[PDB]
């Protein structure tokens, strides 16, 4: 099957979860009085491409509006 | 091991020995010309470069769009005259930048050195940007604007009507059709050098004055790269200065190609600009003899005059007819007004002082019919008054021209008043220049369109409107209009009752 | 029964198109109607209004018929009357090139396009004579094209002059 | 001045009430779509089709338009600006094609400029990265600035095939599709120009000049045929379909597939060459790009027509075993090519499986499709005769 | 309503008059120029440099600070926001930096965005035009799924050692470049397991889990040292110059550069592999790009230093020696890795090649900056020692 196929940002986030792993010195370099889970989820399931892409989007129009339209 | 990297001139360098002789390695399109197959192009692109310089000018154009443009809610604070104008404005022009595709294509296909033909395809990717282009300023009114209908349906609703057909003459089949050097007399000698470019501006000053900014922001983007179609227009001379045909047939088919163009435009942009607005920039009497007098018909022509390039013949015919063209075009568009695709508005009293003004003798004669014609209510759909009517009963009969297609009235006209009427094999021909007719006469087969009268003939009005679509969402109200006003719209009933029927207006010479 | 796009004279022949079942029939009555009907030289002008659209229609059936009764080569190489194209294109360039005068080349070109437009004579041939034909016509026609003055054109046309005007 | 001369009517105070004053109350019209009369091909209309559709102001005599009446002005002789004359194949509707990628001018050079700034940025780290050094001598000096060189013209000759498409097509939806696959094909022929440029850039005595590959192409053995055929294709077809399907469905989809995938992607790396395949990367996204359009075109529209389905396989059919031959003719010469290079590097078992890849995918995507009965035994036997 | 409630300065009638009315016949200055008090590095000011430089609200005890006074509030204990104790360097001015690219947000995520939008074309013309079928199965199921998949946990960890960084820098422009250099690093990452992913919808056996390839990184020998040394330049060094020095002028510049370039994208083309050169040409652009900010601020602002220059160089000749250990024990490790190919993919002469280039491009572009003496055969020799 030769279908048209790719992949996406959440595919991949998917399992940037277990991107970190354990060891000694694995821990915060800066004091604080509380401990965050170690298991903890984002909610936007984004990676640096796809993140990219949606700023650039936005700044398009916003350029767009102030180099053009804006400045006339 | 420095970071290195090769530019668009870099390759366009080997670009010309792309080609390759051999047997039928010639053009596929009739042409009484031979371009030089060693010519050169002015700009050196290759497709990657040449979409990058597009791809940053669409960024602008459409962020200003979507963004403050839509903000700010231009699409709407606009004066409703001028709303109505573009719809005409931009679906004529996307025609125009339409046809230049498939004509460029065909320069491309007559172009025999590489970068000749090079420089052909850039235009043929441009057009398809301008068609584009322009179809969004008529998508963009119609999503965010006052009045979509015509502007959501230019496409088809612009068949009703008589303006369309002569605007297919110079900006379609002017394009396409005829010896490939013609059509680039006509397309880019001419039509973009002389009108086009100028054009373009000229619509952006109207459409500031008229709160308009996004037609600005898109025809300003179209404008940036029209000068490279100048080069095309001017490298197509060069090509075939050498050749022996072009001392005894470039001047004819330049003044073919003159002529054509100047005798849609002349009366029909100054109508556009005049008439479909509210502020003005500028009388177009004025306007016209800068383009076509100095720019193009002297300084313009003057360069090419060192290929054997000499003023078009027809010039001062031009002059002489252009002065009181639009005002006469515009009698005729209003008096037809259900017609069309788009709303029209007779001239409001500070309009009519500005006209008397800039062309002396004009309340006289188009003030008051303009005056009698709001009297018996030609803008009140109870009134059951349509100004073609008033035509008919004062014996004024419209000819559409077999040639240009521009509609004409010699007995009421302040410019040209000239008819000449023939008859051969059967069919009746109308005349209205003594330029158009010596086409006729010496290609009879390239110019047989039918006009208006002839395949309405026998036809009643509301049934023409409703047949081709020319009615709002509504299936009631009529798109066209002879006022801009919000209320008391005409209806495809309101029509009806006229109980007006067509006929040839020909068929009386017998 | 009135209409622009649909009317009684369409609809007939429709019917009138739908009753060729013959390659011969169907082709002879397309060379037939262009004769009638398209041209300045048609022999008639009662159809100007739904000639173009009705010889389409035309074309359609005897581009269906050709395509079932030629067999791969002659498809390309026939025209519809079994003619071989390539003889009738370089024939009618050969009398093209023997043209005296622009009268006599209209007459040539205009001629060749009423009998073999395609789906009579094969698209491949058939434009490759239209480059050849236009380009030796505009040749002749463009040649001192403003010369001759309008009241002996008119009479080189051969129109019947209904009305001048002309107060200049 | 700082406020500048010209009074504009949507922020001069004046002129901006006036134009308020004259406002209805609400649009008159609430059927805000433009386009809206256009019968989408996907759920909704698209912008692309909005923006494309019914732009070619055709009469109802040239199936699907919407105008009536003849054109206003045509060449001598009475030929139309556009008609039915231009090509064999036939069809109830010249506007129902549809670019599944729905490519607009706007999002085409968006897509194309991405590239070229990206393709400028690879270079950059190529030659930075120094890999040049890891590539062969001969591949590169020999196969690259001659052959693959060589294939340049190719595409440009492909690219010009189009050029009377881009002039005779009878809608506008086929219009932009013909001058967007042309339009990457000399794209292509540029690029690989440009890899040439830049071996000279960092290559001390790679000569750019085209004269090596032009003379190979011109008077060479391998491409003799090739060329052969790229000459027919784009000066001796006058049916604008016939040249678009031909190049498209029959000789580019067999003889470009296996010379840019079957060779030269497939053997560059084996010379530590993965600059080529850089280039190569795009020549195969443009062509499965246009082949999306090509199939819409002429099998989902044309050759399933509902009225003219028969009549148009059975022309495709004829197109398809007219060019077949001269195609095979082209794979012949070029497997002179392997002959050229070093013992070793390939054998008559892999070139033989890679021609059947192509001939498969070619069935696959196309032959079957107008039920065009191909034998690949046949097929790549008759090529094979070229070793 | 179609003309809206809400009253705009610039477009209602009244409003505009009453703006336009107090405006001055002219500009109140004439100098237009945002950021003119700026040093330009180049010809022109650019806008780059304006849109970044002192962003930062550094006071003058910060070398290249214009403030003056205490931060407002600080850490307990008293520890200042940004301090000149969070780095061993020292400059006269740590404004002077100057990405070569100048890259700010806006250029940053265009030129990335084109990359993306790029590789999904990519991908569907790939799997489309059914190359998968040339690509070796060992090759795919073994090297790219186990071993390229776990060099993936490599930059996810060479990314994150560069947190503090984005927590301490000095000054705007380094903290930007630094920026950009870790988050191309997470982007290769991603990459890596964006290329199995597709693997995984192409290659009907294919299981696209991490669990394989991180527990080749977390238990494997092949990565252990350079897991080891990955551990320590992200968790064990509180020096933000000395974490982005290290990184990309010691450790990335040879195991990086050799795993990326000399073993992966020069042997997956003899396996009928392009998809993953197609992402490793990604990784290597970037890997050029950052390494021309490295240059600039390691090399250009504080090794050549007009004041400091001297110590600079010393502090950095001590850090690579610190790290050229480690990172040679990485390369060690993985020259295991070749013991794994079927016999006869390469030999011991063209890894010792390609090693030496490695080596010599790293003495060419970072160790003959500072001074730093590297013995080319001595390293060689001590990875060579690797190989089973
Ligand atoms: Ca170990
Ligand atoms: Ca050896
Ligand atoms: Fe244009
Ligand atoms: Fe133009």
């Amino acid at each position: 099957n030769r279908a048209p196929t790719s992949v996406n940002a959440q595919e991949v986030h998917r399992w940037l979860q277990s991107f970190n792993w354990d060891f000694k010195n694995n821990r915060t370099k800066y004091a604080t009085k509380y401990k965050m889970a170690n298991e903890t989820k984002e909610q936007f399931k984004l990676i640096a491409k796809e993140y990219a892409r949606m700023e650039a989007v936005k700044d398009e129009r916003q350029f767009g509006s102030l180099q053009d339209a804006l400045t006339r | 091991r420095a970071p290195t990297s090769v530019n668009a001139q870099e390759v366009h360098r080997w670009l010309q020995s792309f080609n390759w002789d051999f047997k039928n390695n010639r053009t596929k399109y009739a042409t009484k010309y031979k371009m030089a197959n060693e010519t050169k192009e002015q700009f050196k692109l290759i497709a990657k470069e040449y979409a990058r310089m597009e791809a940053v000018k669409d960024e602008r154009q459409f962020g200003s769009l979507q963004d403050a443009l839509t903000r700010l809610n231009a699409g709407v604070r606009v004066h409703p005259k001028w709303n109505e104008t573009m719809k005409v404005v931009s679906n004529f022009l996307e025609v125009g930048e339409y046809n230049a595709i498939a004509a460029t294509g065909m320069l491309w296909d007559s172009a025999q050195a590489a970068e000749q033909k090079n420089g052909y395809l850039a235009q043929v990717l441009d057009e398809i940007r301008h068609t584009h282009q322009c179809a969004y300023v008529n998508y963009y009114f119609a999503k965010n604007g006052q009045d979509p209908a015509g502007h959501n349906d230019a496409r088809r609703t612009r068949t009703i009507g008589p303006l369309w057909k002569g605007m297919k003459r110079v900006f379609s089949d002017g394009f396409i059709s005829g010896d490939a050097v013609e059509c680039s007399l006509n397309l880019q000698l001419v039509g973009e050098a002389c009108f086009t470019n100028p054009l373009i501006v000229a619509v952006t000053e109207w459409a500031a004055a008229n709160g308009d900014e996004i037609t600005p922001t898109v025809f300003l983007s179209i404008e940036t790269d029209e000068l490279r179609h100048m080069a095309n227009g001017y490298q197509t001379v060069v090509s075939i200065a050498n050749d022996p045909a072009s001392a005894k047939y470039l001047n004819t088919d330049l003044n073919n190609a003159f002529w054509t163009q100047q005798k849609y435009f002349t009366p029909v942009l100054g109508m556009l600009f005049e008439y479909g607005s509210k502020f003005k920039v500028e009388p177009w009497v004025k306007t016209w003899d800068r383009w076509v007098y100095e720019d193009w018909g002297g300084i313009w022509i003057g360069r090419l005059g060192k290929y054997g390039v000499e003023s078009p013949r027809s010039l001062k015919d031009a002059k002489q007819d252009a002065y009181w063209a639009h005002h006469d075009l515009y009698l005729l568009a209003y008096a037809l007004w259900p017609t069309g695709f788009f709303r029209l508005a007779l001239p409001d009293q500070e309009e009519m002082e500005w006209f008397e003004a800039n062309y002396p003798g004009w309340y006289d004669h188009y003030g008051k019919i303009y005056e009698e014609w709001r009297a018996r209510g030609c803008e009140d759909p109870s009134s059951g008054f349509i100004p073609l009517m008033w035509f008919i009963e004062n014996n004024h009969p419209i000819y559409i021209d077999r040639v240009s297609q521009v509609p004409f009235c010699p007995s009421l006209a302040k410019g040209a008043s000239t008819l000449r009427v023939h008859e051969y094999n059967g069919e009746m021909h109308t005349f209205s220049d003594q330029w158009g007719e010596r086409m006729w006469l010496a290609e009879p087969e390239r110019y047989e369109c039918q006009n208006i009268f002839e395949q309405y003939e026998g036809r009643e009005l509301s049934e023409v409107i409703a047949e081709l679509h020319g009615l709002r969402s509504d299936g009631k109200t009529l798109i066209a209009q002879p006022h801009v006003r919000g209320d008391k719209l005409w209806t495809l009933d309101d029509i009806k009752r006229l109980n007006c029927v067509f006929k040839n207006p020909v068929k009386a010479f017998n | 029964k009135l209409g622009i796009h649909s009317n009684d004279t369409r609809d007939a022949w429709v019917n009138k198109i739908a009753q060729l079942n013959t390659l011969e029939k169907a082709a002879e009555m397309l060379k037939q109607f262009r004769m009638d009907h398209t041209t300045p030289f048609r022999n008639s002008y009662e159809l100007d209004n739904d000639y173009l659209w009705i010889e389409a229609k035309l074309e359609e059936k005897v581009a269906v018929l050709k395509a079932r009764a030629f067999n791969e080569v002659d498809f390309r190489h026939k025209t519809a009357f079994g003619e071989d194209a390539k003889s009738v294109l370089d024939g009618t360039v050969a009398k093209m090139n023997a043209a005296k005068d622009k009268w006599e080349a209209e007459k040539i070109h205009i001629g060749f396009r009423q009998a073999y437009k395609p789906p009579i004579m094969p698209v491949n041939y058939f434009l490759d004579g239209e480059r050849q034909l236009g380009t030796r016509l505009m040749e002749l026609r463009n040649l001192n094209y403003y010369d001759t003055p309008l009241e002996e054109l008119r009479k080189q046309r051969g129109v019947r002059v209904v009305h001048l005007q002309s107060p200049h | 001045s700082m406020l500048g001369e010209r009074r504009r009517g949507l922020t001069d105070p004046e002129m901006a009430a006036v134009i308020l004053k004259a406002l209805p109350e609400a649009p008159l019209d609430g059927n805000n779509k433009m386009g809206y009369f256009v019968t989408p091909r996907w759920k909704r209309l698209t912008e692309y089709e909005a923006l494309t559709v019914y732009a070619q102001p055709n009469a109802d005599w040239i199936a699907g338009g919407l105008d009536w009446g003849d054109w206003t002005q045509k060449f001598h002789g009475g030929r139309p600006s556009w008609g039915n004359e231009t090509t064999e194949l036939r069809t109830v509707d010249w506007f129902k094609h549809r670019d599944p990628l729905r490519r607009w001018h706007a999002p085409y050079v968006k897509d194309k400029a991405e590239e070229w700034r990206y393709t400028d940025r690879f270079l950059q780290g190529y030659s930075a990265d120094g890999q040049i050094r890891a590539m062969n001598p001969t591949w590169r000096d020999e196969f690259i600035n001659r052959y693959w060189g060589a294939f340049l013209f190719n595409e440009y000759g492909l690219f010009n095939a189009h050029s009377q498409g881009a002039r005779e097509a009878l809608s506008d939806v086929t219009r932009v599709s013909l001058a967007f696959w042309g339009f990457d094909k000399i794209d292509i022929a540029q690029m690989i120009q440009l890899e040439r440029g830049f071996l000279a850039k960092i290559v001390p005595g790679f000569d750019e000049s085209t004269a090596v590959p032009k003379a190979e192409w011109t008077n060479g053995e391998v491409y003799k045929s090739a060329r052969l055929a790229v000459e027919g294709l784009w000066q001796e077809v006058f049916d604008w379909n016939e040249s678009a399907f031909s190049v498209h469905a029959v000789y580019d989809a067999l003889f470009g597939q296996f010379v840019r995938r079957e060779f030269f992607q497939r053997l560059a790396p084996r010379f530590g060459d993965n600059l080529t395949p850089f280039f190569i990367n795009q020549a195969q996204t443009y062509f499965q790009i246009a082949k999306q359009g090509v199939q819409d075109l002429y099998y989902n529209c044309l050759g399933d027509d509902p009225e003219f389905s028969d009549y148009n396989r059975t022309v495709m059919r004829n197109w398809t075993g007219k060019w077949l031959e001269p195609t095979i003719a082209a794979l012949r010469d070029f497997m002179g090519l392997f002959a050229k290079l070093p013992a070793g590097t390939t054998d008559k078992e892999e070139i033989t499986a890679s021609l059947y890849r192509v001939v498969d995918d070619w069935i696959e995507d196309y032959a079957s499709r107008i039920d065009f009965k191909a034998d690949r035994d046949q097929i790549v036997k008759a090529v094979l005769a070229g070793l």
